């Protein structure tokens, strides 16, 4: 048990203690059944890893200064680029290569039943050969992943509000903090 | 038992355990004890915010007539600058009150379960829980020494009086179009030609 | 017990444990529609669905219609909001109606098969992770899980009170929507305007004077 | 419009027929007094004639070569060109009242078969029971589809059959 999402409240009797990120947060009781809970642990770890990659990518694009995460498909809604170097491909070819590669990798992952923490060639540096620090890094992994999921939904909502990138909106929040937030928006709070 | 109307038959569920128990419930709204717990806590909360409201409407107007950033009336506080738009202040208000309000609600749901400081886990409210009457750091000057049967009753009497006073300020302002201390100054200048019936018929 | 008419005889199908334990039972079936218990189960469900969508609809009428008389929320009249929104929108109304027919038909068929069999939508395997949280809550028409997030239906000493508040507010919102339609055809103004006219002159501006609702007088 | 028919407010034989009926009524009118009851009755007749032609031109009816209103009996074509009020709304109104009559008669028959004198309750009508079923017959489509879905609308094969079958 990593803590308590709301102190005073009790932990549900279906979430076991030896699980990465068990704050007891299940109001809707979605995982009272073990097969459902197994599938959701798998899905939570996969969503967390993809969201860490996506948030790190959007931060890297905007900090290195080639637009934001929203300007990146504008050549294809309309030439691609990467590290400023142009990449000689088109939308249909990219969708073909991505579909083949992700279908292959995803299909190899889906053949294994309940593999969440695979190791092996996925884990070349061998940090998870101790069975205790590996579990502490599982807890760090699920916390970073939940934080990056919240960060990416914040990116999407923040861009739907202001129409700007997250680093530029952070610059606005540092310049005029009481004049640039979700309430000068005019969208997040509909009044005034 | 001091009745709201002496000689009348009082509702049997009212027993003096609540502060200010005068047997007044003609609509029988407190029959269920669960609803009576909710209504007791809501009476306390509406009463305390109304006491702060009547203080915040009196004291700037009581200081505006005598010898201070603005002497603006209480219902024109929105049309003033306050270094920021009111929407951002609304957002800050809703975040900090989301925290405090849900913490009070978790105390009311499970009494004896919202007492210790979450960040600095040595700080703690004592075990005299009493939902609605926290204690500890909320009583910093060491009061409550008295039984509080008396202090709780004074608290609910001043609170009912200020709830009636704020329902006043809304009504008097919406009728007369003006400020309440100027309304009291007119009632002191000529009480016999300035009554509710006089102004209502002068409409 | 309480009844819609004191002194009238209560129908014998609304005076059983299964009928008296339902919600909002006042013995009102003069046309005898619920004599069949299967019909009364189906009509309980139809009343619950009409109650909830009527409350949501009448709230969408009133709260923008009340706040449009104050400062914010310049919202059109409820009999003009579809035209104004589809001018504001991006899709044609036919495509939007087709999308809502598919998205509503899925959910509706879920509810339909739950009405047919109560322990139905919790087949292990039939849903990805929905399947655990899509059973009933031992009373049909009152689901649990993702429906009702805040856990207000957990305390049993409040439960009949919440039921009866829901069925009263629902029947009253159905009366409100039939009123919205009727007033719209009779007067030609919005319901807040009708309320302002009945408050401005009650004894002369009502349905006895509109020249439509009773034309013999 | 539909089937080559012009609208009646656009048709010319419709106006000619209106003018012809007014001409016959005023030729009958021109041989009386003013405040006399035949003149009053004929002016009421002319008022009803003008009101009738104005109402049929207002309702959007389709006229032919003879200037007479034609009805459209096709649900889709009527609902497409605004003619549901002439066949489609009347057929659902009729089916409501005809099933009303039939369902009240059926409930009276089932109520009087459960006594010791069904023929006596068929010759001398039980008026309170008949008025009770006549008021309760307003929910006849719901009650009919429920009795359909329970398998109690229909008698089984305990019916009378001939030697052949
Ligand atoms: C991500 C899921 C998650 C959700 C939905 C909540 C929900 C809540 N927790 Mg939180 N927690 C969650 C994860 C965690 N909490 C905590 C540690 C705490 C503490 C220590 C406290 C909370 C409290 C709260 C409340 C915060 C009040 C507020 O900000 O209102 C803002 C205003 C609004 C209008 C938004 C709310 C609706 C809220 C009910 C507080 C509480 O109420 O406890 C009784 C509290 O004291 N949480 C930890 C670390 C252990 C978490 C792990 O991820
Ligand atoms: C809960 C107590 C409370 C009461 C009784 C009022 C009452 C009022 N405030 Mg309000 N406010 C209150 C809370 C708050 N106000 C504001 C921020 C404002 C602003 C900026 C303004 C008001 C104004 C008003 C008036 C609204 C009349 C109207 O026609 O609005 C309908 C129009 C709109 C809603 C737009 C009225 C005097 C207005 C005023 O003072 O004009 C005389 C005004 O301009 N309030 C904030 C910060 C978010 C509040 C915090 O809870
Ligand atoms: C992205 C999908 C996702 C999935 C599949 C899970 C799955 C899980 N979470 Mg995790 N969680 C997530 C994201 C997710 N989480 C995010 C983003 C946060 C930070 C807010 C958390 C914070 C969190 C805590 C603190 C805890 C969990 C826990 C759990 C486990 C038990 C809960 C359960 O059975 O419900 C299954 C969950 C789902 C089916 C989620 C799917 C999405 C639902 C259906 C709709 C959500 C929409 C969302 C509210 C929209 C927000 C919009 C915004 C503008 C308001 C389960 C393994 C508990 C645990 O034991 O950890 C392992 C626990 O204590 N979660
Ligand atoms: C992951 C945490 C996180 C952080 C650090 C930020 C930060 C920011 N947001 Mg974003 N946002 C987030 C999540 C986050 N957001 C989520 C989940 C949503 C969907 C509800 C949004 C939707 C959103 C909109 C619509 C807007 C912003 C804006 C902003 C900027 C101004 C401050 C503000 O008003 O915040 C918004 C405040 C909230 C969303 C409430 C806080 C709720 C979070 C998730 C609780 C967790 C915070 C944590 C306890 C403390 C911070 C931890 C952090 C240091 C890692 C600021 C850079 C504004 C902007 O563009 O500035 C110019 C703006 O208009 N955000
Ligand atoms: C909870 C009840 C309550 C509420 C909602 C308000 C709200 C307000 N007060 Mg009031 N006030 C209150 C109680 C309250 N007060 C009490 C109990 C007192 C006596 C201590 C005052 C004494 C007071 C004065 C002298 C003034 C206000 C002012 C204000 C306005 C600006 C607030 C501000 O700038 O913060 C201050 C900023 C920080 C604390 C930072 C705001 C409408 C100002 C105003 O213009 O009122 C119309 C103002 O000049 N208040
Ligand atoms: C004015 C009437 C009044 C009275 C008689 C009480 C009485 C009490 N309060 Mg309550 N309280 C009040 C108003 C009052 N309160 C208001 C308006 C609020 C909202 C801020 C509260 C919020 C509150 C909390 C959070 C707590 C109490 C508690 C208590 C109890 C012990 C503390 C004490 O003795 O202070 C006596 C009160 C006074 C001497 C009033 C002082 C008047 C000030 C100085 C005026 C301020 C200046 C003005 C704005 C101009 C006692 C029953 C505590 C408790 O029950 O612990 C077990 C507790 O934790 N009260
Ligand atoms: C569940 C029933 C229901 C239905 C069918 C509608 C339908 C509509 N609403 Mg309403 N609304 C509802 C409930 C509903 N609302 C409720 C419960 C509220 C109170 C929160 C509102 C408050 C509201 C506002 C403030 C507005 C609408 C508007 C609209 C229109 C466009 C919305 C849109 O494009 O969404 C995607 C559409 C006619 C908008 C409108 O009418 O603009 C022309 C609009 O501005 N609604
Ligand atoms: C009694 C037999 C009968 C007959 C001979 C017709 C004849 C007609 N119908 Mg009608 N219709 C009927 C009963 C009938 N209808 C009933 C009972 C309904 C309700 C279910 C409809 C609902 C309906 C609609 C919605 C439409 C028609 C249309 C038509 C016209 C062209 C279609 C056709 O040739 O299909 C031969 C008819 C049948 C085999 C009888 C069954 C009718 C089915 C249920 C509906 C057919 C609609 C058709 C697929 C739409 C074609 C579009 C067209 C532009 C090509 C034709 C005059 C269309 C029209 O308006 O044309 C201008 C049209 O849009 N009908
Ligand atoms: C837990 C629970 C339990 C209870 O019972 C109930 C409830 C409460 C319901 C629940 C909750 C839930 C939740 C919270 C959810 C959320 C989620 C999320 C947010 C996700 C995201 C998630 C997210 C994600 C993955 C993301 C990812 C992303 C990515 C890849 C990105 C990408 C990109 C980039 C790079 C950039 C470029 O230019 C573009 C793009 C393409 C854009
Ligand atoms: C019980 C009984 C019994 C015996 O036996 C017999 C008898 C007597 C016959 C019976 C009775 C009956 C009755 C009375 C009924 C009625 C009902 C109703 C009223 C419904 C409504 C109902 C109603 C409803 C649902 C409604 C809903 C609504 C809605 C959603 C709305 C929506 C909307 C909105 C928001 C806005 C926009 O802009 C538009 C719209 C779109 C419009």
């Amino acid at each position: 048990k990593a803590g308590n999402w709301l102190p005073g409240s009790d932990a549900p009797a279906w979430l076991p203690d030896d699980l990465p990120g068990n704050y007891g947060f299940d109001p809707l009781s979605l995982g009272k059944e073990p097969a459902s809970l197994k599938r959701f642990t798998e899905s939570e770890v996969i969503h967390g890893r993809w969201a860490m990659l996506g948030v790190a990518g959007s931060l890297a694009v905007e900090l290195l200064g080639y637009g934001n995460w929203y300007d990146a498909p504008l050549w294809a809604v309309n030439k691609a680029t990467w590290f400023g170097i142009e990449v000689p491909f088109d939308l249909n070819a990219l969708l073909a290569f991505e579909f083949v590669a992700m279908a292959a990798a995803e299909g190899q992952r889906g053949d294994a039943g309940g593999v969440v923490y695979p190791g092996g060639a996925f884990d070349p540096l061998g940090f998870a050969k101790d069975s205790s620090k590996s579990g502490e890094l599982k807890l760090k992994e699920i916390k970073n992943g939940r934080l990056a999921m919240v960060a990416f939904l914040g990116f999407v909502a923040q861009h739907a509000a202001t129409g700007k990138g997250p680093i530029a909106a952070l610059g606005e929040h540092l310049a005029n903090p009481w004049g640039a937030n979700f309430a000068t928006n005019g969208i997040s709070v509909p009044f005034f | 038992l001091p009745s709201w109307m002496p000689g009348a038959d009082l509702p049997g569920y009212l027993n003096g355990t609540l502060p200010g128990d005068f047997g007044f419930d003609p609509l029988y709204l407190g029959q269920d004890p669960v609803k009576l717990k909710w209504y007791a806590q809501a009476e306390l909360m509406n009463a305390r915010f109304a006491m702060l409201a009547v203080a915040g409407i009196l004291v700037p107007e009581l200081l505006s007539n005598i010898g201070p950033g603005a002497g603006v009336a209480w219902y024109d506080a929105g049309k003033f600058e306050y270094f920021a738009p009111a929407s951002s202040l609304f957002g800050v208000q809703m975040l900090l009150f989301a925290w405090v309000e849900i913490r009070r609600y978790q105390d009311f749901v499970k009494p004896g379960s919202a007492n210790q400081d979450p960040i600095f886990t040595n700080n703690k409210l004592p075990d005299g829980n009493e939902p609605g009457y926290p204690g500890g750091i909320f009583d910093p000057f060491g009061w409550s020494k008295g039984d509080i049967k008396s202090l709780k009753l004074k608290e609910i009497k001043n609170g009912r009086l200020a709830m009636l006073a704020f329902a006043g300020f809304i009504g008097q302002a919406y009728t007369t179009g003006t400020t309440p201390l100027k309304n009291l100054s007119t009632h002191l200048a000529d009480p016999w030609s300035t009554t509710v019936w006089q102004n209502d018929l002068a409409r | 017990r309480q009844s819609w008419l004191p002194g009238s005889q209560i129908p014998a199908h609304l005076d059983t444990p299964a009928a008296q334990a339902l919600a909002g039972n006042f013995g009102f079936d003069p046309l005898g529609l619920g004599k069949d218990p299967v019909a009364l189960r189906w009509y309980q469900q139809a009343e619950l669905i009409h109650c909830r969508t009527a409350m949501a609809g009448v709230a969408g009428i009133l709260i923008p219609g009340l706040l449009t008389k104050a400062g914010a929320l310049n919202v059109p009249e409820w009999y003009d909001a579809g035209k104004v929104a589809i001018e504001n929108s991006f899709a044609p109304w036919g495509s939007l109606l087709a999308v809502q027919l598919f998205l509503c038909g899925f959910v509706e068929a879920k509810r339909w098969q739950d009405i047919r069999k109560p322990g139905s939508q919790g087949e292990p395997g039939s849903f990805l992770g929905f399947e655990a949280s899509l059973k009933g809550t031992s009373e049909l028409g009152y689901p649990g899980g993702p429906f009702d997030p805040l856990g207000l239906s957990k305390e049993a000493d409040k439960w009949a009170d919440w039921k009866l508040k829901e069925v009263k507010n629902g029947r009253l919102a159905m009366l409100a929507f039939l009123g919205f339609v009727a007033q719209k055809y009779a007067t030609g103004a919005g319901p807040v305007d009708n309320l302002a006219a009945h408050l401005k002159d009650p004894w002369h501006v009502n349905y006895a004077t509109n020249g439509v609702s009773l034309p013999f007088l | 419009d539909i089937a080559g028919l012009t609208p009646c407010s656009e048709s010319k034989a419709y106006a000619k027929l209106e003018k012809k009926e007014l001409k016959t009524l005023e030729k009958r009118l021109k041989q009386y007094e003013a405040d006399s009851a035949p003149a009053v009755a004929l002016k009421a007749t002319m008022e009803r004639t003008k009101a009738r032609f104005a109402n049929y031109a207002k309702a959007g009816l389709l006229c032919g070569n003879d200037g007479l209103p034609h009805l459209i009996a096709d649900p889709g074509l009527a609902l497409k060109y605004g003619h549901a009020g002439e066949v489609f709304i009347p057929t659902f109104g009729f089916l409501y009242v005809a099933g009303y009559i039939g369902y009240v008669g059926r409930q009276y028959l089932i109520a009087v078969k459960g006594e010791a004198k069904p023929t006596d309750k068929e010759i001398i009508i039980d008026v309170p029971l008949a008025t009770k079923l006549a008021w309760q017959g307003a929910g006849w489509p719901l009650a009919a589809v429920q009795e359909l879905q329970r398998g109690t609308l229909l008698e089984k094969e305990e019916n009378i059959t001939v030697s052949p079958r």
